[PDB]
Parts: structure tokens; C-alpha cells; sequence
């Protein structure tokens, strides 16, 4: 399983660019693809989304129309259509594959990043409380995320998601439906809580374990992130 | 009132839809052909001209008609509990040789091979599971029959038969009792062919069966029978 | 004079109520048993519908011949005839379609395995419903109703030229109703009965012989009743137009007797195909 | 000399057999008042496998269920919701058994190919792709359980059973004995020792770790069909083609019970149990899944509703459920 | 060989302490009367706790 | 093999300049001078233009048999195929209806007069436009090009089962450009014939009677150049379709000889209509 | 008045073979 894109550098606002992820190493007709951007000194921001067979597509209202999302399976490759860029979009660019069944793990894997710097329903609203902790190896860290909307739903699952963004690395899924740990995951992590308040507890804290903390709602479109929790030592 | 996952498992749900009846409709465009008889037959043989553990199965295209025929010879084991699978077949391709009946098995009792080709044909047209069920008779080693019947009269065997040697009034012989072995003779054709060292024959025989057992179930289907 | 009122009357009446009584019934047995599984059931159950919305349309003649005017209105005039051209070409072509099916399921096998499906019955029986809405439409438009002799008629109405447009009219609903259709009904069937006596199966046995002497039977059956049918209002349409012979009361009680034959083909198609079929005499054997 | 000293022992036995009983078991259970009339409704019908389904397994999680049918297809089923989860093309279409496993990892699958085929499900690539193909039966594979993610039992038409290491690929454990063709096994929750019945009329219980036969039991007339242990573990009841059913106890060692009625002279396709395991559901062929009081020998109910005949049934771990397979190619839940 | 070792299998099963059938088919009842509530088959389970509902 | 090709595209150039140089001829007289002022004019003036728009598309044909492949597009491919086969339908409706517009000014003159206006003529033009867009539209979806052996085809794609309404489009092809078109045309140039002889005017003098001679040669002409154009093309065709043929030189030279001739008749019929009229006669006389 | 029309019809008979250009 590996994500590259290619077509970064950088573009003159009010111009046009297309950008193309190649997949290898899995089946990439059976996965659904996200696009998701984060802007350099802050958080993630989720772009835009294709269902495997090219049946539904969703966008974010900041980015309606402009962004064009596409995909070709015989040459597993998808494609991103920019037109009409603007100051906002100076970010990096991640590709997502994620499955969607009972028992899957969504947002598992996460793309490389493409970076592109340009030269001049209620939307549940996740609240990140807290910005920084300065926390010592060994001890057990708490984080709180809320919610604008009571993300559990009437067949039993809670929509919440958490997310570990490694400084200088890709972000990795760290538990999905906030019991499950994803699939490579140590029994450090535990997740916790209830409607409007969520809890991450990292027992036994180790190293390669500091990073930024992303709380993620997926009850509905569009999908909005984290303010991101950091810790540092 | 369904979230986006469950909208996404139920889009899913639908392309898996989508290609199991694409699937289902390929897999019913095929014509299926039980191969039996037994192992001394040529089965082999006439398998190899055709083309040219468990089950073995043949796939060939004749005159843009798929063709896959399962040898179930291999297995052991007793042929009531699995002869079930097979009820949805086109035709049985029942296969065994003419010059069986000199051959004896190594027994204290000294039995006749060709009769036990015929209890093993009586018990695959009596059985309640193949009513329908057309059999292609295919009679194999028509020249050694030849020099046999020529070296060895046939009253040996069994003294039913009183007829001159003639390897003609022979083969008609063995050909009627397999025939009369039948005992529902409205509801299935027996296609008895002699084998040939032709693979165009052969394989034409089988088309024409196939193309006639074709003719009978679309004329049940449309309702006239 | 009210001897043949009477009798006109009595002949609409038990035409109709024969002909919805079965069109419904088999509408019953392949929607509540069957439920269209199959092409054939599929061909039966439109050939149904087509038939019963005929024979629906066929009370307001009577009312119009025995009140002798049209006081319904513009519009139902414009439904009804419309209606009735419709699914009078809907009827005859799904008969030339299943004709069409018989014969490739009979005389190309091979062919037939990938014809005779139910998505390939659905798109060609989809065509036939369209290329009957070809004629249902302008004879949609067409349709008025005129007052002459103090009584509201409700017919078909032509722009200048009208006997240009009319007998046009006239023509091409004679040719593709009675040509086309006898031509390929006869010669399919005809195919279909040399390759049945081709077949080595029908043969041989008594048994086998008979059954395939009762299913040429059969063949024969059907393309009697359709030309036995459909062959005296077209050749009495056309001898109408061609040739203005004097009104008397014989001219009235043929033309309603060429009216009701017509309809008969309508009303006999349910015992004629659905409950002859073998598979439906089970069906109706075990339920 | 020696078939005169087994009929002497056997002899022996049957004596033991009939001084060891003393009261029968529906004279003990008379007492109890019936259950009454259950009538269980349809919840969920299930389409698309368009062929003749053979097996279905529930899993441990109550909501996941394999199913195995003739076009070459796993279907793996969300019962809840009707969606489809998984589709598992086979290589071989002639296909008789099909097991999940206790964790969901994996699915097995086997029929008249000779060969075990075992699907890993949580792959990283996301498509169910073959593990591990087991090999070595002389005849058609039956029947397989999951013990555990890495050892598997199998029964087979050459009169055979093994006990199979997946990681390894070779059978560890062979039982042998029977005469007749073994057609199905179930596993007692403890997953200690495991009963399998043959088509010499006659079940035997073996032993995994000891790999001997522990007991065996005999009485029927024809060839069994299917078996499967009580929740208790200490009793299992047997399925044949002779239109009969009985209830055989391991410490007992006898026939406790007997399920018949006079009109049906039909075969027993399969047998499961409640999680009570008052209520014993056989489907037969007479297009019909009968459930019988098991401690009176009466019938309870019927289920009625598959257009061909029934040929595989599964009650779900919490038992919320029973789900009915056909060779209509119809998966009925039954509740 | 074959007919030695059915002889030892059958004289294994013989030396079984094989106890009173009465004890297990107590034992059996006590099991159904105990579990007899927890069953969803034999005890009819409202619909809001039943899993499987009606769908419009 | 180079000889054969020189012949092939030496054909079909002379076809291409003798039809396109005719048909514009016919229109720039009708055009400059008549100024549609009559009913006739306006049918030989749209007879011109669909002669014109067939003839248009022999070119393409002719670079598709020289390089062997579509290099022009799918669209262009769509377009052409388009035009081709609304073009031919419109050029034989055209003349279908030429021959019934001269039936009713011989038959029947009350008719006539009220049947030949100039209003009249544009509604049954357009009316035989429409009826040609009814074949060309759905030609055009079906169009496409397909890539074969390293070589783009500039083809008809048909959908499952292809052989079913591939040859059913043949058959309706043939049957209402060949079938109707000449028993049409023969019947009513024949009760023409007739009617002529049973007027007194043509009979009684030498002069009279040959010009009754030259119009009936005339009519004679047209019949048989329509007949031995079209016929060939329709009877291979219908050959190619039943019995497959081996691969001959003979088999690509016949092929292409009776697509020739085909468009040879809509290059010939504006020489007939136009220039052997005599009131086009009149005119290049006068001027 | 069968003169007088007939003599009329061939008159329009010739008028519209002259308007097709026949003669
Ligand atoms: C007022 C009516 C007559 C106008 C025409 C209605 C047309 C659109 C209707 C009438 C008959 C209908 C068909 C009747 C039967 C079937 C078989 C079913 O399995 C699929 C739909 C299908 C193929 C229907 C498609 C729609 C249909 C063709
Ligand atoms: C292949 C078969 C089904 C084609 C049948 C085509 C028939 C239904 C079409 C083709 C020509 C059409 C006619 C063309 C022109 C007119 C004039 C209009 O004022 C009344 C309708 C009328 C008379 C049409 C009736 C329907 C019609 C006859
Ligand atoms: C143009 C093609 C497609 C169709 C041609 C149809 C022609 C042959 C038909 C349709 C209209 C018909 C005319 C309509 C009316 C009459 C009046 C009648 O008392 C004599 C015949 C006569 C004069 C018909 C002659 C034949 C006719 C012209
Ligand atoms: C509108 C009506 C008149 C169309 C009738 C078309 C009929 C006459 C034509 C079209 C297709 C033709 C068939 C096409 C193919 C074959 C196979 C050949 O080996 C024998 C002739 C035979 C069986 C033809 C018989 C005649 C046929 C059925
Ligand atoms: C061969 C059978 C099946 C059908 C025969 C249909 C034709 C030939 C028959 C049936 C109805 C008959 C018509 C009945 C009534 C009249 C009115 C009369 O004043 C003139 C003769 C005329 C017009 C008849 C002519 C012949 C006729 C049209
Ligand atoms: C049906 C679609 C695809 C094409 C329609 C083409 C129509 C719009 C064009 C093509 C030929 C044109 C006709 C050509 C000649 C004349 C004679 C003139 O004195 C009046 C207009 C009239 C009668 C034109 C009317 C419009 C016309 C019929
Ligand atoms: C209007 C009268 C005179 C002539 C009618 C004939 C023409 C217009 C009609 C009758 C039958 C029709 C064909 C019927 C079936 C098909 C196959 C479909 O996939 C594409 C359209 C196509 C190819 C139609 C094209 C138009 C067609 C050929
Ligand atoms: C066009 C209208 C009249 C409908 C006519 C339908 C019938 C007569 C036509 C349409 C499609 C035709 C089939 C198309 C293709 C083939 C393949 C050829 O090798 C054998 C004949 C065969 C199988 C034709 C038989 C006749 C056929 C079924
Ligand atoms: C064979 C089918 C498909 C098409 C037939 C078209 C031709 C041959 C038919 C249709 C209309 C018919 C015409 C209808 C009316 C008349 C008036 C009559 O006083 C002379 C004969 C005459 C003129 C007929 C001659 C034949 C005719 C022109
Ligand atoms: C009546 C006159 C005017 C026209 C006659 C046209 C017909 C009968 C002629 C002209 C072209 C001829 C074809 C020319 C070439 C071939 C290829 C050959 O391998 C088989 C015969 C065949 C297919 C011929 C059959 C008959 C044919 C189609
Ligand atoms: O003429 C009239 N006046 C009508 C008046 C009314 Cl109110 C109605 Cl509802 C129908 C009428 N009709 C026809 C309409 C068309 N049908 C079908 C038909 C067509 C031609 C031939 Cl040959 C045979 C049958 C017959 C009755
Ligand atoms: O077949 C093909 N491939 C073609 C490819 C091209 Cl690129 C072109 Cl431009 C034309 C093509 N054509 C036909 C199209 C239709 N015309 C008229 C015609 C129709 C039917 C009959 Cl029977 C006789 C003549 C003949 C050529």
C-alpha cells in the first residue's frame, strides 16, 4: 500500500493546475478517495471526496466548484483539477483511501503530501480546548475534544475519529469510531467519553508519541477537523 | 436517517449487485456437459481430441457456444451424496469401450466388464435426479472391436445374442440393448455415436445434441411441451 | 329497428365483458403467481394490458352509437381515440414480437440463449410501446368533435387537403396492421413448423409424434384466428373508401358485426395464448 | 474367532446399554408443562447468489454471516441492514461447506475440489485474497470448523477427518475408523472433543488432544446427515434420511429421544439448537423447517416459505435469529 | 491387524464409567429451566430490544 | 492492386463532380430565375438539395477506401453517416412523392387544384424532411468509431444483441427504400400511362401521338433508371447479409461498382427531372 | 353539361401536364 502525488511547485493565483496520486499495492477500484489540505503553521482541512465507482462525490462549500475531483482505474490514478486558485490555497495536499463497510477502518492510510504555495445542516464545529501540553515520558495524558452536535447515532455508532500528525511525517490513524484501535496501533492509546465530550487517554507514555492530536467527526458532510492538541516534551 | 457510511456501504452493496448478475448472466450463457463412464473408457483421449483429484474441468468454444464439461472420474467416493450437485446440466457424455467384454477383471468371480458398464448406464438413467437429462452415448475403440469380433465371437459373453459375426449386426446389437437399458423413453434421448479419430466428428455429434437440448428448453419455456 | 339496436348493444356488451373478464384474469395469475420471471410472462402480461385497455374503450362506442351523439367532451374523445389506436398497435406488434421470439428460440438456438432474456423482452417490448406512441400522438392532436345534424361527433379531424391526409391515414394503418403483420407471422410460424418436423426428437415415437401434431395445431390455431380477425374490417375499410354504396340497416349491422370481430382477436388472445401455455395450465392446475 | 469376540463384546455393551436404563426420558419429562404454539415471522429476505446455496455460518458477533453457494460465490452478509459485505469469487464453483471463523479473520470454504480454501478478511490491500489451500483429502470435503485462527477441522468422503495446522499447510491430527462417508462434525464449546456422523449410520465422538474415539453411537437405519452438540456440551443430536431425528447423551451413552411423525418420510438436511436449547429447528425436505420441543418429542412449529428444498440452518450465538438457506437461492432470517 | 485394533477400540469403549441416565436427564432439565428466560426463541422479545425491525 | 485502386477512386470522383456540378446547376436556375414561383419547382428544387447533401459525402468515402482508416474524428464520422442516410431517404421520398404529385395532376384535376399549391407542397416537403429525420437522428446517435486492428472504423455500433437490430435495420432499409418506393412509383406512372391514353387530346394526330410516344418514353426512363440503380446495391446487400462471401478483388469491385451506381442515380435524376423539363427548357432558351 | 365538363376537365388536364412540364 503507497500514495504518491506529483504535480506540486508553484502556481500563479487566478491560474489552473492538475494534480494526479498513483496508487500501488492495493485495490484501487474498491477504495474511496479524500483530498485533504493543511495550511502550514495550522490545522488540517478536509477538501473533497470520491466513492469507489465514481457514483457519489462531495465537496466543502469554500471549495464548491473550483476543485474538480476525478479518478481513472485501469491506470489507478487520480486527479485533482484546480482552476481559479486563490491566497487561501497556499497548502499541502494529502490523498486518503478509506473502505466502508461493517468493520472496516476508514482513514487509515494517509498520502505523502504535495505542497502548493501561491504568490500574490449546521457545520458541526470540533472544539479542541487546549493548544499545547508539556507532558514528561511516563506519565498518562489526557485530551478533550467537543462537539457542536451529539455525534451519536440512533444504530449505535459515534462518528469521532482520532488522528496522530507526527512533526514531519504523514498523520496516521489512531482509533476509529472512538473504541477501535487501527490496525498497528499499541494499546497505549485508549479512547473514551460520551455525546459533546470525548477523552484520548495515553497510558504509559513512550517516545515517537509526541505530535498533534486530531478529533474528526464523519456523521455527515462537509467534514470538519480539530483545532490539533500538540505536545512536547 | 442513514449516515454517509452506511450510504457508502449500501453504494457497495449495489456494485456487488451489479456484478453478481453480470456474473450470474455469464455463468448462465454456458452450456454444461456431465462427462462419465468408466476409467478403461478413453476419456482421456477423446477429452485431448475435444480440446484439440476431484473434478477436472474442460472448457472449449464450438461454433461461439461455451462448453465446460466436468470429469468427476477421480473421486472414490460414494456417488448418491454428490450426484445431487449436478441436476442443472445440459447433457450426460456417457462414455465406455466396445472391446470391454473380452476384458475380464481380476476376481474369484469371474465377471464381465461390459455388463458392469451396463448397471453403471442403468443406474445413471434410472436415477431420480437425471429424468430430463439427455445422454450422449459414445461407443470407444471401434477398430479393435472390429479385429476382436473378427478374432472372437460375441455368444461367449452371453448366449442372448444368436447372431451371425458381423461387426455391423453387432454394433447394432449392443447399440439397441443400450437403448432398451432406457426405461423412460418419452422424457429422454439417448445420442449413441461411435467414436472416431476425428475431431471435427466428434464434437459436431456433441453440438447437435446440445443444440437439440437447447430446442427442448426453450420449447418448455415458451410453454408448448 | 329495435330488434337490431338490441343486438348491436348485446355484442359490444358481451365482447366487452368477455374481454375484460379475461385480460384481468390473467392480469391476476401472472402478477399474483408468476410475477414476471420470465420473457414469455412478460409478452403475455403486455399483451394483456394492451388488450384490456381496448376493450375498456370499447363501452363508450356503444354509448355513442346508442345515443347517437358524443356528449362526454373534447378531451375524453381525444383519450379514448387515442387509447384505442394506441393499444390496437400495441397488441398487433407484441404478437408480431412474440411470433419474432418463437421463431429464433426455435430455428437459432444459439442465438436464442442470448435473445431470450428478460432485460432484452423489457427494451424491445419499450420500443414497441414507443413506436405505437408514433401514431398515438398525432391521432391525439387530430381528434375533435364536430356538430352536424344537431349531434356531437366525435372523430378524427384532417387540415386541408382532408382526403389527402385521411386516406393516407387510412392506408398506412391498413398496411402495417394487416400487411406487414400476416407476412411476418406466417412466415416465421412456417419456419418454426419445418424445423420442428426437422427435429429428431418430435419424431419417431407416437407419443412425440402427437405432441408435435397438437403444437402445429396450435401454430395453426393462432394464425387463423388472427387473419379470421383481423382480415373482414380491413378489407371492408377499404371498400368503404374506395366505393360509396347505399346506407341500409345490412350496412350498419355489418359494420359493428366487422367492428366486433376485430375486438374478438382482443378478447381471445387471454384463451388463446396464456391459458393454453403448459405452464400456466400448471399454475392454475396447482393453485 | 475375532468377529465372534466383537460380537460378544458388542453383545456385551448392548446388555450394559440396557441395565443402565432405568426410567425413560419422557416419562421424567411429562411433567412439564408445553411451550405452545411458536410462530416465528420472516425479517429479512436475502438476493443475488442466483445458484443453489449449499452452507451458511454465523459468526460469533451475531450480525455477520458466510454463505456458500453454487455459482462460485462467498457471500459474506450484514444482517442487520441487508448490504452485502464481501463477495468472494472461488476458483472452484462446486462448492459444499463453508465455515467463519470465531474471530471474523477468516472464511473456509470447501466442496467437491479436494481442496480447503482459506480467505484472510482484513487484509491491507482490501481484497479477500487466498491464504491457504488445504490438501490431502482422498475425498469430498463436507464439512469444516474454525477451532482456532490457526487449526482447523475437516471431514471428508474417503470415511476420513483431520485436524489441520494453517500457518504450517499440514494435517497434524488423522481419525480414521469410520466406514462410511463422514457428512458433517460440530464442535462442543469447550472445543475439547468434537462428534462426527457417517453414512455407516453411526456417529463417533473423538477426542482432539488423544486422537481416538472416545465414544460412538449407533441406531440409526440410514445415512446421517448432520449433527451438532447441545449448549451444555453433554448431549448431541443427530440428523438422518431415515425421517427420523435422536438425541444421544455422551455420559449416557444411549439414545435418550426420538423425533418422527408419521407423515413425514422425508430426509433431515441439517439440525441446529437454541440458546435454551429447548426448541431443536431441522429443516427437511419437504420444502419446510420443523422445530421440535426437545424434551417431549413434539412438533412447536413450522416454517414455511422456501420454494425449493432447505438445505442449511443456523442459529446465531445470542440466538436473536435463525437464518434458513434453500436451493431457491433465497437466505431467510427467521425470528 | 484391522479386526485387532476394532476389538482394542471396542473394548476402550466398554470401560466407560458411564453413570445414571436419570442424573444427566436432571441435569439436562436444569440447564433448559435456567437458561429457558435468556432465550429470544422461546421468550418473544419486544420490538425496541429486537434488532431486527420493519423498514418502510 | 494499384490498378484496381486507381479504377476505384477515378470512379468516385467522376460520380462526385458530375453530381455536385448538376446539383448546384439545378439549384443556381432555380435559384436566380424560376424564384419557386410553382409547386413543381419547389419539389425538383429539394429533390436538388438532398441530391447535393448525399452527393457531399462521397469524398470521405473515398479517403476512407484510400487510406483505410477515419482520421477526420468521431464527430465528423456522426455527421457524415448523418447526412448520408437522411439524404438517400429524402432524395427516394422525394421522388415517391413527385410521382404521386403528377398521379393526381393526371387522375384527378378537381383534386388537383385544390392539391397543388405552393402551401401544400411546403407542408408535404416538410413533412418529408421530418420523416427523414425520424431514420437519420437515431443513425446518428448509433454512429461511432471503432479502432480494429491498429485502424479507426468509421462505423455503426449497435447495441446487445448487435445482430438483431443490425439486420432488422437492414430489413427496414430495404423495405421502405426499395420495396414501397418502386411499387409506389410503378403503379402510379402506370394508371398515369393509362389515364393519358384515355384522353382524347393526346390521341387523333401523328404529332400528338408522338409526344403521348416521348412522355411515355420518358416515364419509361425514369422507372427503369430508378430500378437498375437501386436494385443491384439492395440485392448485395441483402446476399452479404444471408450467405458469407470469401475475400475477392471481384467481391471489393462489385461492392464499391453498386455503391457507384447508387449515388449515380442521385447524380443522374437532376439531369431527368431538371434539364429534360420543358419549362427549364424555355428558360435556357430564352437566356 | 357532361360536354361542357369534360371539356373542362381536359383543359385542366393540360394545364397541369403544361405546369409540370410534360409537354
Ligand atoms: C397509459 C400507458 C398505456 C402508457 C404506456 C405505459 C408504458 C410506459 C408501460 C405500460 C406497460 C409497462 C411494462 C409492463 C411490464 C414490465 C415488466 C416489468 O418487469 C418491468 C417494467 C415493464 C417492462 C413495464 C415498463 C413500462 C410499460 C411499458
Ligand atoms: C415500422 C412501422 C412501425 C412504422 C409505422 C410508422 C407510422 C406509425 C407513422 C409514419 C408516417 C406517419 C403519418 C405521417 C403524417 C401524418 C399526417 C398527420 O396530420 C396525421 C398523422 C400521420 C398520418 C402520421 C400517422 C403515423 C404514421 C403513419
Ligand atoms: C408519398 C408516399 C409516402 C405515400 C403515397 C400515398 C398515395 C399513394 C395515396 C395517399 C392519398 C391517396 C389519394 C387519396 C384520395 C383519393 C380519392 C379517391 O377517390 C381516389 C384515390 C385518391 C386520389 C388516392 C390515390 C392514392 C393516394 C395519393
Ligand atoms: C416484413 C416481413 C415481410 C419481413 C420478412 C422477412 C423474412 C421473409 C426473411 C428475413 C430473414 C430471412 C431468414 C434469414 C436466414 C435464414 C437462414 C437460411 O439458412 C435459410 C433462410 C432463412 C431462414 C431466411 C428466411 C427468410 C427470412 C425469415
Ligand atoms: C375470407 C374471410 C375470412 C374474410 C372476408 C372479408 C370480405 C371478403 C367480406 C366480409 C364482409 C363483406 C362485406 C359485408 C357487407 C357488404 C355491404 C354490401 O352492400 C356490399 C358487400 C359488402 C361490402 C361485403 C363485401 C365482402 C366482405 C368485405
Ligand atoms: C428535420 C431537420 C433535421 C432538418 C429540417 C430542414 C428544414 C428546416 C429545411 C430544409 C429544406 C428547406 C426547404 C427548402 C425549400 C423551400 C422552398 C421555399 O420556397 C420555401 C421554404 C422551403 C420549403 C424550405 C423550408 C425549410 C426546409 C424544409
Ligand atoms: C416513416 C416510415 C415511412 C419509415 C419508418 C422507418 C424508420 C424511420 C424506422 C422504423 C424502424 C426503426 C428502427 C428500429 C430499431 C432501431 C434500433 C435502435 O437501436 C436504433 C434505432 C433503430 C435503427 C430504428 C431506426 C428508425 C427505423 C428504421
Ligand atoms: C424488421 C421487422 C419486420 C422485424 C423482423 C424480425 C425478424 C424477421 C428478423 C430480425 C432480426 C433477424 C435475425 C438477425 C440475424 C440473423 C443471423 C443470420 O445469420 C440468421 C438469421 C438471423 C437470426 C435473422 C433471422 C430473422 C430476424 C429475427
Ligand atoms: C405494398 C404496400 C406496402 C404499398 C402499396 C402502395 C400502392 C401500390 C397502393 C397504395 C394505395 C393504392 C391505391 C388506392 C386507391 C386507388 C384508387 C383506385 O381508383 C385506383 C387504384 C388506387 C390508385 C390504388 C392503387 C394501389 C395503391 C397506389
Ligand atoms: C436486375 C439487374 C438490373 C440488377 C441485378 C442485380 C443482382 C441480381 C446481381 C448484380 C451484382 C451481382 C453479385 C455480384 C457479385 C457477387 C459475388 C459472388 O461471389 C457471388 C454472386 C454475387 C453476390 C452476385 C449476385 C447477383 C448480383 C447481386
Ligand atoms: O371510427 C371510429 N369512430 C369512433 C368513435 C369513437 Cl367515440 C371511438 Cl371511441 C372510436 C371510433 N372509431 C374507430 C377508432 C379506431 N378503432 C380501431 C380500428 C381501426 C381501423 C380498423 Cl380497419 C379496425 C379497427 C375502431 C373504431
Ligand atoms: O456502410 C457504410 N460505411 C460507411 C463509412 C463511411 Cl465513412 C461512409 Cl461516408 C459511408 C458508409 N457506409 C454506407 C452509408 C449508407 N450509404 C447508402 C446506402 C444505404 C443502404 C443501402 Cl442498401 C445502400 C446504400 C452507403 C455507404
Amino acid at each position: 500500500v503507497q500514495l504518491v502525488e506529483s504535480g506540486g511547485g508553484l502556481v500563479q493565483p487566478g491560474g489552473s493546475r492538475k494534480l494526479s496520486c498513483s496508487a500501488s499495492g492495493f485495490a484501487f477500484s474498491s477504495f474511496g478517495m479524500h483530498w485533504v489540505r493543511q495550511a502550514p503553521e495550522k490545522g488540517l482541512e478536509w477538501v473533497a471526496y470520491i466513492s469507489s465507482g465514481s457514483g457519489t462525490i462531495y465537496y466543502a462549500d469554500t471549495v464548491k466548484g473550483r476543485f474538480t475531483i476525478s479518478r481513472d482505474d485501469p491506470k489507478n490514478t487520480l486527479f485533482l483539477q484546480m482552476t481559479s486558485l486563490r491566497s487561501e490555497d497556499t497548502a499541502m495536499y494529502y490523498c486518503v483511501r478509506s473502505i466502508y463497510y461493517y468493520g472496516s477502518s476508514p482513514f487509515d492510510f494517509w498520502g505523502q503530501g504535495t505542497t502548493l504555495t501561491v504568490s500574490a445542516s449546521a457545520d458541526i464545529v470540533m472544539t479542541q480546548a487546549t493548544s499545547s501540553v508539556p507532558v514528561t515520558p511516563g506519565e498518562s495524558v489526557s485530551i478533550s475534544c467537543r462537539s457542536s452536535k451529539s455525534l451519536l447515532h440512533s444504530n449505535g455508532n459515534t462518528y469521532l475519529y482520532w488522528f496522530l500528525q507526527r512533526p514531519g511525517q504523514s498523520p496516521q490513524l489512531l482509533i476509529y469510531r472512538m473504541s477501535n484501535l487501527a490496525s498497528g496501533v499499541p494499546d497505549r492509546f485508549s479512547g473514551s467519553g460520551s455525546g459533546t465530550a470525548f477523552t484520548l487517554t495515553i497510558s504509559r507514555l513512550e517516545a515517537e508519541d509526541v505530535g498533534v492530536y486530531y478529533c474528526m467527526q464523519h456523521l455527515e458532510y462537509p467534514l470538519t477537523f480539530g483545532a490539533g492538541t500538540k505536545l512536547e516534551l | 436517517t442513514l449516515s454517509a457510511e452506511d450510504k457508502a456501504a449500501v453504494e457497495r452493496s449495489k456494485m456487488i449487485d451489479r456484478n453478481l448478475r453480470e456474473d450470474g448472466e455469464k455463468a448462465a450463457r454456458e452450456v454444461k456437459l456431465l462427462l462419465l463412464g468408466a476409467g478403461e473408457s478413453g476419456k482421456s483421449t477423446i477429452v485431448k481430441q475435444m480440446k484439440i483429484t476431484g473434478i477436472v474441468e474442460t472448457h472449449f468454444t464450438f461454433k461461439d457456444l461455451h462448453f465446460k464439461m466436468f470429469d468427476v472420474g477421480a473421486q472414490r467416493s460414494e456417488r448418491k451424496k454428490w450426484i445431487h450437485c449436478f441436476e442443472g446440466v445440459t447433457a450426460i457424455i456417457f462414455c465406455v469401450a466396445l472391446s470391454d467384454y473380452d476384458l475380464v477383471l481380476a476376481e474369484d468371480e469371474e465377471m464381465n466388464r461390459m455388463h458392469e458398464s451396463m448397471k453403471l448406464f442403468d443406474s445413471i438413467c434410472n436415477n431420480k435426479w437425471f429424468t430430463d437429462t439427455s445422454i450422449i452415448l459414445f461407443l470407444n475403440k471401434k477398430d479393435l472391436f472390429e479385429e476382436k469380433i473378427k478374432k472372437s465371437p460375441l455368444t461367449i459373453c452371453y448366449p442372448e445374442y444368436a447372431g451371425s459375426n458381423t461387426y455391423e449386426e453387432a454394433a447394432a446389437y449392443i447399440q439397441c440393448q443400450f437403448e432398451d437399458l432406457n426405461k423412460r423413453k418419452d422424457t429422454k434421448e439417448i445420442y449413441t455415436h461411435f467414436t472416431c479419430s476425428t475431431d471435427t466428428k466428434n464434437v459436431q455429434f456433441v453440438f447437435d445434441a446440445v443444440t437439440d437440448v437447447i430446442i427442448k428448453n426453450n420449447l418448455k419455456d415458451c410453454g408448448l411441451f | 329497428s329495435m330488434i337490431t339496436a338490441i343486438t348491436i348493444m348485446a355484442l359490444y356488451s358481451i365482447v366487452c365483458v368477455v374481454g375484460l373478464f379475461g385480460n384481468f384474469l390473467v392480469m391476476y395469475v401472472i402478477v399474483r403467481y408468476t410475477k414476471m420471471k420470465t420473457a414469455t410472462n412478460i409478452y403475455i402480461f403486455n399483451l394483456a394490458l394492451a388488450d384490456a385497455l381496448a376493450t375498456s374503450t370499447l363501452p363508450f362506442q356503444s354509448v355513442n352509437y346508442l345515443m347517437g351523439t358524443w356528449p362526454f367532451g373534447t378531451i375524453l374523445c381525444k383519450i379514448v381515440i387515442s387509447i384505442d389506436y394506441y393499444n390496437m398497435f400495441t397488441s398487433i406488434f407484441t404478437l408480431c414480437t412474440m411470433s419474432v421470439d418463437r421463431y429464433i428460440a426455435v430455428c437459432h438456438p444459439v442465438k436464442a440463449l442470448d435473445f431470450r432474456t428478460p432485460r432484452n423482452a423489457k427494451i424491445i417490448n419499450v420500443c414497441n410501446w414507443i413506436l405505437s406512441s408514433a401514431i398515438g400522438l398525432p391521432v391525439m392532436f387530430m381528434a375533435t368533435t364536430k356538430y352536424r345534424q344537431g349531434s356531437i361527433d366525435c372523430t378524427l379531424t384532417f387540415s386541408h387537403p382532408t382526403w389527402y391526409w385521411e386516406n393516407l391515414l387510412k392506408i398506412c394503418v391498413f398496411i402495417f396492421a394487416f400487411i406487414m403483420p400476416v407476412l411476418i407471422i406466417t412466415v416465421c410460424y412456417g419456419l418454426m413448423i419445418l424445423r420442428l418436423k426437422s427435429v429428431r426428437m418430435l419424431s419417431g415415437s407416437k407419443e412425440k409424434d402427437r405432441n408435435l401434431r397438437r403444437i402445429t395445431r396450435m401454430v395453426l390455431v393462432v394464425v387463423a384466428v388472427f387473419i379470421v380477425c383481423w382480415t373482414p374490417i380491413h378489407i371492408y375499410v377499404i371498400i368503404k373508401a374506395l366505393v360509396t354504396i347505399p346506407e341500409t340497416t345490412f350496412q350498419t349491422v355489418s359494420w359493428h358485426f366487422c367492428i366486433a370481430l376485430g375486438y374478438t382477436n382482443s378478447c381471445l388472445n387471454p384463451v388463446l395464448y396464456a391459458f393454453l401455455d403448459e405452464n400456466f395450465k400448471r399454475c392454475f392446475r396447482e393453485f | 474367532q475375532l468377529r465372534q469376540e466383537a460380537e460378544q463384546l458388542k453383545n456385551q455393551i448392548r446388555d450394559a446399554r440396557k441395565a443402565c436404563a432405568d426410567a425413560t426420558l419422557s416419562q421424567i419429562t411429562n411433567n412439564i408443562d408445553p411451550v405452545g404454539r411458536i410462530q416465528m415471522r420472516t425479517r429479512r429476505t436475502l438476493r443475488g447468489h442466483l445458484a443453489k446455496i449449499y452452507a451458511m455460518h454465523w459468526g460469533t458477533d451475531s450480525r455477520l454471516l458466510v454463505s456458500a453457494s453454487q455459482d462460485g460465490k462467498l457471500i459474506i452478509w450484514d444482517s442487520y441492514t441487508t448490504n452485502k459485505v464481501h463477495a468472494i469469487p472461488l476458483r472452484s464453483s462446486w462448492v459444499m461447506t463453508c465455515a467463519y471463523a470465531p474471530s471474523g479473520n477468516y472464511v473456509a470454504c470447501g466442496g467437491l475440489d479436494n481442496i480447503c480454501s482459506i480467505y484472510n478478511l482484513k487484509t491491507r490491500e482490501g481484497n479477500v485474497r487466498v491464504s491457504r489451500e488445504l490438501a490431502g483429502h482422498t475425498g469430498y470435503l463436507s464439512c469444516c470448523r474454525f477451532l482456532d485462527d490457526n487449526q482447523i477441522v475437516t471431514s471428508s468422503g474417503d470415511t476420513t477427518c483431520a485436524l489441520w495446522d494453517i500457518e504450517t499447510g499440514q494435517q497434524t491430527t488423522t481419525f480414521t475408523g469410520h466406514t462410511g462417508d463422514v457428512m458433517s462434525l460440530s464442535l462442543a464449546p469447550d472445543t475439547r472433543l468434537f462428534v462426527s456422523g457417517a453414512c455407516d449410520a453411526s456417529a463417533k465422538l473423538w477426542d482432539v488432544r488423544e486422537g481416538m474415539c472416545r465414544q460412538t453411537f449407533t441406531g440409526h437405519e440410514s445415512d446421517i446427515n448432520a449433527i451438532c452438540f447441545f449448549p451444555n456440551g453433554n448431549a448431541f443430536a443427530t440428523g438422518s434420511d431415515d425421517a427420523t431425528c435422536r438425541l444421544f447423551d455422551l455420559r449416557a451413552d444411549q439414545e435418550l429421544m426420538t423425533y418422527s411423525h408419521d407423515n413425514i418420510i422425508c430426509g433431515i438436511t441439517s439440525v441446529s439448537f437454541s440458546k435454551s436449547g429447548r426448541l431443536l429447528l431441522a429443516g427437511y425436505d419437504d420444502f419446510n423447517c420443523n422445530v421440535w420441543d426437545a424434551l417431549k418429542a413434539d412438533r412447536a412449529g413450522v416454517l414455511a416459505g422456501h420454494d425449493n428444498r432447505v438445505s442449511c440452518l443456523g442459529v446465531t450465538d445470542d440466538g436473536m435469529a435463525v437464518a434458513t438457506g434453500s436451493w431457491d437461492s433465497f437466505l431467510k432470517i427467521w425470528n | 491387524a484391522q479386526a485387532r485394533k476394532l476389538v482394542e477400540q471396542l473394548k476402550m469403549e466398554a470401560n466407560i464409567d458411564r453413570i445414571k441416565v436419570s442424573k444427566a436427564a436432571a441435569d439436562l432439565m436444569a440447564y433448559c429451566e435456567a437458561h429457558a428466560k435468556e432465550d429470544p426463541l422461546l421468550t418473544p422479545v419486544p420490538a425496541s430490544e429486537n434488532p431486527f425491525r420493519e423498514k418502510k
